[PDB]
């Protein structure tokens, strides 16, 4: 569960922490569990430092390849970014407010997806993957809202809503996310 | 009966516990944090990617002998 020190990271211009990121991702995945899988923010770190064998049992109960959309928040030490995988067109997409760290991230994930497709006997996913930069998320203009853009994009994609937000909306989005975690209830 | 559990950080450090299968893992979280000299609320304990709650047991989570609990620190950005 969250305590108030977790929620306090949504106040003002505080930097969001993983408890906010990961609980919000679990709200989203609860809403549309058959369509979306949200990896917690520790998956990419474990994959990077311990390879596929470090994360292979994290998909114990999950057929990744039945989903429509994989959401993978990426913690870059002092920054939040986001990888999305859409299984219909086989596109690995990367969102970062400066585009930094693109290659490592999409390659980490592409390599992971291929290894998983092999181990789970899904050879129809061994061919066709393409990487891309996510292009028309509105620009982040300050030094503190990367986590808020990431969560907003998670919710828009999972729930199939357009990203009709921009920097000026971000204080209200903090208040909304704060409310949604308090009530454990995504709003429309 | 007791169960041996490896608690592993991201630097690949291992702290080995021998705890009762029917005991709350909160006791193990507290011990690990004091071992490393950090606040408990700044660590996250995962078993096969699942967050370990304070009221969980090795028995309830299906842990077997010498299983691994991964620890991660609080992340901000």
């Amino acid at each position: 569960m969250l305590d108030m020190d977790d929620l306090a990271t949504l106040d003002g211009q505080n930097w969001l922490n993983d408890q906010v990121i990961n609980m919000y991702g679990e709200l989203i995945m609860d809403a549309v569990p058959d369509k979306v899988h949200f990896f917690n923010s520790f998956f990419h770190r474990q994959l990077v430092t311990k390879g596929y064998n470090g994360v292979k049992r994290w998909t114990k109960k999950v057929d990744l390849f039945k989903k429509s959309l994989l959401l993978i928040p990426i913690h870059l030490e002092v920054h939040w970014s986001l990888i999305t995988v859409t299984l219909s067109n086989r596109i690995i997409s990367f969102y970062d407010s400066q585009g930094i760290h693109f290659k490592f991230c999409v390659e980490n994930i592409r390599k992971y997806l291929l290894t998983e497709a092999r181990e789970k006997n899904r050879p129809e996913f061994l061919q066709g993957w393409q990487t891309a930069v996510t292009k028309c998320i509105p620009q982040q203009k300050n030094d503190s809202d990367c986590g808020v853009f990431v969560l907003q994009y998670c919710k828009c994609l999972a729930l199939e809503q357009p990203f009709q937000f921009s920097q000026e909306d971000m204080p209200r989005v903090r208040k909304r996310i704060y409310k949604e975690l308090c009530e454990c209830r995504l709003m429309d | 009966e007791y169960i041996k559990l490896k608690v592993i950080g991201q630097d690949s450090s291992e702290i080995h516990f021998k705890v009762k299968m029917t005991t709350h893992l909160k006791k193990l979280k507290e011990s690990y944090c004091q071992r490393q000299g950090v606040p408990m609320n700044s660590l996250r304990f995962l078993f096969e990617g699942q967050r370990i709650a304070d009221n969980h047991t090795p028995k309830e989570l299906g842990m077997e002998e010498e299983d691994v609990i991964e620890v991660y620190q609080e992340q901000t950005g």
